[PDB]
């Protein structure tokens, strides 16, 4: 009986959440006419 | 009336005052008139562009 052995200790682990998501500008503005009428150009 | 100094330069000032502003009121008017007329121009819808309707 001789086996490869790895004695266990405390190992700091920074592995953490890998979770979902969607992305957005910021920077996610719009252009809304504040003056009404016909678009000339 | 100011040539021979028959009024008050003050007075003439006042006269020009309205005569100044008066037309401005006119300006306030013609600006006004066009406004609605413009709307009456809005009525009778103009194609803002050209092409097949």
């Amino acid at each position: 009986p001789a086996v490869g052995v790895v004695t266990v200790k405390t190992e700091p682990l920074q592995i953490t959440t890998e979770l979902p998501g969607r992305t957005s500008a910021y920077r996610i503005a719009e252009v809304r006419p504040q003056v009404s009428g016909i678009i000339l150009k | 009336l100011l040539g021979t100094q028959y009024i008050s330069k003050q007075e003439y000032d006042q006269a020009l005052a309205d005569a100044q502003q008066a037309n401005a009121a006119v300006t306030a008017a013609k600006a006004a008139v066009e406004t609605a007329r413009i709307n009456l121009a809005y009525t009778k819808v103009t194609s803002p562009i050209s092409g097949r309707i």
